[PDB]
């Protein structure tokens, strides 16, 4: 996306076009989220032995 | 569909493509606004 912030894309694109790219940025933020969850699952197996 | 709304209006060339949700004009703002969840067609013609 052009801007990293949430409130920076609500104060300037079309509310058309602004969901687009907010979108892109919570699909973003997801993905690494996704990350840490399973990295942190694999550590919890790696110290349960 | 349920049932459709036909509004009868005249509107100058200018303001003809601030037809839309989510445009800002002087009949955009003040007069007749389309949210981002409306649904429908627009059909024009000229009267002149």
């Amino acid at each position: 996306a052009i801007s990293s912030v949430l409130n920076d894309i609500f104060s300037r694109l079309d509310p058309p076009e602004a969901e687009v790219q907010i979108d892109r940025l919570i699909t973003g933020r997801l993905q690494s989220l996704q990350t840490y969850v399973t990295q942190q699952l694999i550590r919890a197996a790696e110290i349960r032995a | 569909f349920t049932n459709v709304y036909a509004d009868s209006f005249v509107i100058r060339g200018d303001e003809v493509r601030q037809i839309a949700p989510g445009q800002t004009g002087n009949i955009a703002d003040y007069n007749y606004k389309l949210p981002d969840d409306f649904t429908g067609c627009v059909i024009a013609w000229n009267s002149n």
